[PDB]
């Protein structure tokens, strides 16, 4: 049926992947013992859980998601969490040793001997799972072991799965903030290595993540708490299609279809119009018409892309809640009338709506609205070429002075690998004003 | 039922002897009195290996002790335990020695021989069936070396069907003080290696360095190392007397550690031992008991084996020990030094333990070494011997007893083929 | 499912034994003392048995 | 050492072990447990 | 009827079997006393004991086994345990001399005075029996007691009786490990001896079992008492066809013409699937699909053998618990759709499946896991040839430097026989190669 596995790679997309399962346990009702009050709502494993947890004849959900690190540290921390009961032990896939930010050491020292027992994981859970659409994977291009790891696991699901679908969700580098200068150095090479196989990548920063927080939200002094429910909110809103229903169904192979133009280039952007602190929500209303001009102002995206600056392509919206295609066809109407708004002329339309009557819920102890109306809008423009115009004379300049390159040397590589990034790389700016240019 | 019945010999053999024997009776707790206080009931099943039963739960050990000089007999009788031996295990001589091999060989031994016979048979009457017997002296000792070769040849067509171990301490190679011991010593092994089938190997300056080291005492007692080698001696024991999954005929170990004949002399090896500190300090674990079971330093036999390779290998395990630790020590070891064992034979350990610990700690261990060190040690007998053969030093009174220099030739000869012999076989 | 219950093997059987109770009233005999009458025929009268 | 115990109250010990009994040196008696029965009937001995 | 009668020869092979009596006095609730409770089972010895124990009008269940053994050690204390009334004086048949690991010493110096006393107490068990379709033989090729006494005895139990079965069990010795430089010695002179009257050995190995103990059972720190455990699991499993019914019954005699190819050879391959911690089990499903993946699984073999190396003959799966032929025939179906798995173009069906109902229960103080469905997995493969490969160039070097000759031909023997199985087994290993070529 309708289920998919979530994968989590590296101490960056742990906490994260935790979040959301929390998060997840909630909508659901589910206890952290594992299982339900008297009411009835287990069996053989078949309700809105079927296509997330497994809870099995004995009662115990089992979420379809496989986390993956290197380090001990966080995830013996969070095995002595609150849910660690419903965690299966080594789906939490532990480590000894790190990458130490290197791309290489993470998918050739270490992670040869690793793989072959996570992909025991995978087939273990694929036998169990029935139509298993895809995989829902959670990363970071920064990441000091989420890169190098997640690079040698996604070809080799790749080369044995090439039928079934695979998602990518991981945090975009800073454009001005660097906490790693060997950061550009892995990203270009998960990047070069991700664009023939990766199939939909989905990318966000975390500054205007912030920045939205006290803009609208209103907290100078947020916490990665906050960050990960935003995201944790996202997907469950891209995942409440497979939950819920509404007024049409879609789903991922819809989204692939209609998102990517052509191949390479499959990274469009995500964003969440109704983010706004609690104690408006009381006094002002909420409708599709401010929404659909909040989620197209500019400055509510998490990506640092002026869209003026670009062109766009698609854009997929996802209302959550109680809307009619009324509204919702006559403000989008407005939309194509807007003439600001630069598509371009390839595009006729570009506009993918999937609809879900269940309002958005609040979270206990947090900190969002109580939304009865949302949409999480998915979008790719040509403004983001910009963002690897940045990677590359922040890479032309330490390659040509080579700084770190005894670490990478010292360990076994060589530069040709690194130069054939920096066309993969140029290619793709090319790419995108050819197609940028009607 | 199989046991065992103890050969006491040699003067230095007095002072072990007791030493020995109260460990014995201290690890299975009798009273110096000799009624046993029944605590342990293993020890309640096995004292019968090695001792018989006198009245009123009296506990006869099962040793003959035999000498020329009374004073040595009445120390050991005023000793803490000399009312546990007998007066009829009491054998001895109305002469002094003057350690002249020879009259312990020819002249002394012939009218004692006859006794120290009649007495064994009776103790062997006493008991059913042995495993066979032990002896302990010194293969340097003066006394000791004149007797023991000969009841050596006369319990081997007795019984030829027995264990025949022989537990000899090697002298000083610094200084020998005897100075005629190393015709004393070259005239026994000439006889010892047809005689023999194991043979235990111990020096005094070893355990005058194992003090410097971990002892860290300043000033022993010579029964403090008589302490060391009887709690070794005891340890091989052990393994006998008390259960556990382990196999014990020194017959199962035999075979096992002899590859060829002429492999007679054996190498000890002892388990934890502590400093001053460390008894606090130290966490008991496999891993650092392994790392100290081979350690060089923990050797007390002869000599490093360093300038050598190793043969056979055998370490018994006493306590609360599995079989996965043992196994991956010696896979580790396996590995740490594969290039030092010989390429004839891998896999040269033989290992067992004993689920049993002794009376003080929980895990212990005894290890027996077969490595090629023995070399040096009767090369350097070999150019002594050659000196003093040189000129004949200090031989008219060998000649007076009725010996001659061609009993000499063969016993280096014999001496010079095991030296090419353990060369041989190695290098 | 009662039938799927009766679909439930578990090969029972059944025999005796009567040696420990033997054993246990070995040499253990009750004695008590009777009468009958049989003065209802017109030869005999009365007999007492144990 | 730090273990456990064995010789509980007879009626124990069928025959053929190896091992001495103690005081076993007046049987008398004939089988082995009529021997086992006064031996441990005999720690009398303080 | 259906009984059978056990052979435990080595104080090795003296423990395995306690473990497994001890174990099957637990199933049938047996207390150590030797009788049931006041319920009424007992009778003219006709009850699920009948096939194993002898509960005869004394009412105490006596065991159809055979303890021989030549160290009165451990035979002894074991006489001291806890079910010594239950044992047969005499039937734990003691030595007061050892063998010193010499197969000869222990094949013709002192069995001859002992073979006379142990064969009277056979046929004392033979005439008490029924039908007694074979006899069950616990020993072990690296024995100091072990190899040499079994080898005349099965010799002289042979020869009288040839027309039932012989079902032989043995420790295989450890591949790199070696506790005896002598154990290829008396391990190739049994072979020799026993493939023309052995009717099916079985081998096992330890150190498997032990890396299956911190693999899945997750135990650091095992012992025997779990290793035997594990086995005597092993042996219970195919005796459930004796002692309960299934969906079809299956028999040693059905095993014996359906597993054994052709003559010589009859050593196939065990394998327990549902090896598992409690809390694994616990939050975790077994059903015929996993575990048909797992019993296939190269690593989860006993035996350090590659499958892939090899090529299947013969496959008997023994699925005890509540199953059902559709879910088992269409798992099987697809493991013969997988091409991994090498059978032989001679055999198109390889498979052997006996079905119990009965579910294997937990031992009161044990480590196993709560198995509602188990299968005992018997195999033949050619990757068996290695290890016997492994033993040759052992041996071919050793007796080349002939140590420890002296100590055998020193108590009566030569080297014509010790010349003999070395052909005996480059016999082996060629007749293994032609079976494997097609
Ligand atoms: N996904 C994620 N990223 C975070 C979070 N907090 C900070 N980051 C950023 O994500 C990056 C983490 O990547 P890495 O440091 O390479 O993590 P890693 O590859 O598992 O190896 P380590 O260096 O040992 O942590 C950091 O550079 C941070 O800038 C978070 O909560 N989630
Ligand atoms: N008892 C005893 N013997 C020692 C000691 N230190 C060294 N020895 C040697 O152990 C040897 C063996 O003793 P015996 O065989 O009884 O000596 P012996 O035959 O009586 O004659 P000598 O060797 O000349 O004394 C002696 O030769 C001593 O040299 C010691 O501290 N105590
Ligand atoms: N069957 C079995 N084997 C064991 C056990 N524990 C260890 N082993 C191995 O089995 C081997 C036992 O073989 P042998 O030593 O010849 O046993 P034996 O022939 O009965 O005679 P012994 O020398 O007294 O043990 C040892 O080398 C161990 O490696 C156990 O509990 N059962």
């Amino acid at each position: 049926m309708r289920e998919c596995i979530s994968i989590h790679v590296g101490q960056a997309g742990v906490q994260i992947g935790n979040a959301c399962w929390e998060l997840y346990c909630l909508e659901h009702g589910i206890q952290p013992d594992g299982q339900m009050p008297s009411d009835k709502t287990i069996g053989g494993g078949d309700d809105s859980f079927n296509t997330f947890f497994s809870e099995t004849g004995a009662g115990k959900h089992v979420p379809r998601a496989v986390f993956v690190d290197l380090e001990p540290t966080v995830v013996d921390e969070v095995r002595t969490g609150t849910y660690r009961q419903l965690f299966h032990p080594e789906q939490l896939i532990t480590g000894k040793e790190d990458a130490a930010n290197n791309y290489a050491r993470g998918h050739y020292t270490i992670g040869k001997e690793i793989v072959d027992l996570v992909l025991d994981r995978i087939r273990k859970l694929a036998d169990l799972c029935t139509g298993l659409q895809g995989f829902l994977i959670f990363h970071s291009f920064g990441g000091g072991t989420g890169s190098g790891f997640a690079s040698l696991l996604m070809e080799r699901l790749s080369v044995d799965y090439g039928k079934k679908s695979k998602l990518e969700f991981a945090i975009y580098p800073a454009p001005q903030v660097s906490t790693a200068v060997v950061e550009p150095y892995n990203s270009i090479l998960t990047t070069h290595t991700t664009l023939e196989h990766s199939d939909c990548a989905f990318m966000v920063d975390n500054e205007a993540i912030y920045d939205i927080c006290r803009r609208n939200l209103d907290i100078e002094r947020p916490t990665y708490t906050n960050l990960n429910r935003l995201i944790g909110q996202i997907v469950s809103s891209i995942t409440a299609s497979l939950r819920f229903d509404g007024a049409l169904n879609v789903d991922l192979t819809e989204f692939q279809t209609n998102l990517v133009p052509y191949p390479r280039i499959h990274f469009p952007l995500a964003t969440y119009a109704p983010v706004i602190s609690a104690e408006k929500a009381y006094h002002e209303q909420l409708s599709v018409a401010e929404i659909t001009n909040a989620c197209f102002e500019p400055a509510n995206q998490m990506v640092k892309c002026d869209p003026r600056h670009g062109k766009y392509m698609a854009c997929c919206m996802l209302y959550r809640g109680d809307v009619v295609p009324k509204d919702v066809n006559a403000a989008i109407a407005t939309i194509k009338t807007k003439r600001t708004i630069q598509f371009v002329d390839w595009c006729p339309t570009g506009f993918k709506v999937g609809i879900n009557y269940q309002p958005p819920t609040v979270v206990p102890g947090g900190d969002l609205a109580k939304v009865q109306r949302a949409v999480c809008m998915l979008s790719n423009t040509t403004a983001i070429a910009e963002a690897w115009a940045r990677l590359d004379h922040k890479f032309d300049l330490m390659y040509a002075k080579r700084a770190f390159v005894h670490w990478y040397v010292g360990e076994g590589m060589e530069e040709g690998e690194f130069s054939e990034a920096r066309e993969d790389l140029a290619a793709l700016e090319k790419d995108y004003e050819e197609v940028g240019v009607d | 039922m199989r046991e065992i019945v103890h050969l006491q010999a040699g003067q230095c053999g007095n002072q072990i002897g007791a030493k020995f024997w109260e460990v014995i009776s201290d690890e299975h707790g009798i009273d110096p009195t000799g009624t046993y206080h029944g605590d342990s009931d293993l020890q309640l099943e096995r004292i019968n290996v090695y001792y018989n039963e006198a009245t009123g739960g009296k506990y006869v050990p099962r040793a003959v002790l035999v000498d020329l000089e009374p004073g040595t007999m009445d120390s050991v009788r005023s000793g803490p335990f000399g009312q546990i031996f007998r007066p009829d295990n009491f054998v001895f001589g109305q002469s002094g020695a003057g350690n002249n091999w020879a009259k312990g060989h020819y002249t002394e031994g012939a009218e004692l021989v006859d006794s120290v016979l009649d007495v064994v048979r009776k103790e062997a009457e006493s008991c059913d069936c042995l495993q066979g017997f032990q002896l302990t002296h010194s293969l340097g000792g003066g006394t000791g070396s004149g007797m023991g070769t000969l009841l050596i040849s006369k319990i081997r067509e007795e019984y030829p069907d027995r264990i025949m171990n022989t537990f000899s301490v090697v002298p000083s190679p610094k200084v020998s003080d005897t100075v005629v011991e190393p015709y004393n010593a070259t005239l026994s092994v000439h006889q010892l290696v047809e005689n023999t089938d194991e043979t235990y190997c111990i020096d005094n300056e070893a355990l005058y360095d194992i003090c410097f080291r971990t002892l860290k005492l300043t000033t022993p007692t010579y029964g403090d190392l008589n302490h060391l080698v009887s709690a070794t001696m005891s340890g091989v024991t052990t393994c006998l007397r008390f259960p556990g999954q382990l196999n014990a005929d020194l017959r199962k170990l035999a075979v096992n550690m002899v590859p060829f004949p002429r492999l007679h002399f054996f190498m000890p090896g002892f388990a934890p031992l502590t400093s001053r500190g460390s008894q606090q300090y130290r966490a008991l674990t496999v891993p650092e008991l392994t790392q100290q079971m081979f350690d060089a330093k923990n050797m007390m036999a002869a000599c490093d084996p360093r300038h050598g390779r190793y043969l056979t290998v055998a370490a018994v395990f006493r306590g609360r020990m599995s079989m996965k630790e043992v196994d991956e020590q010696m896979l580790n070891v396996q590995n740490k030094n594969s290039s030092y064992f010989v390429e004839w034979i891998p896999n040269n350990v033989k290992t067992a333990v004993c689920d049993i610990p002794p009376r003080g700690l929980k895990m212990s261990a005894t290890f027996i070494g077969n490595s090629t060190a023995i070399q040096e040690l009767f090369k350097r007998i070999s150019e002594q011997f050659t000196a003093m053969f040189r000129r004949k030093a200090f031989l008219h009174w060998y000649t007076g007893e009725g010996m001659d220099e061609m009993e000499f030739t063969e016993a280096e000869s014999n001496m010079n083929d095991l030296v090419s012999e353990y060369q041989q076989y190695q290098d | 499912r009662e039938t799927l219950e009766f679909v439930d093997p578990f090969r029972p059987y059944q025999s005796f034994d009567t040696l420990k109770r033997f054993i246990q009233y070995d040499g253990k005999v009750l004695r008590f003392f009777c009468l009958w009458d049989d003065s209802t025929s017109l030869f005999g009268d009365r007999r007492e048995f144990v | 050492t730090q273990k456990h115990n064995l010789f509980t109250p007879e009626p124990h010990y069928i025959p053929g072990y190896a091992g001495f009994y103690p005081q076993l040196r007046y049987q008398v008696g004939n089988t082995y447990g009529r021997t086992t029965a006064q031996l441990l009937t005999d720690p009398s001995v303080q």
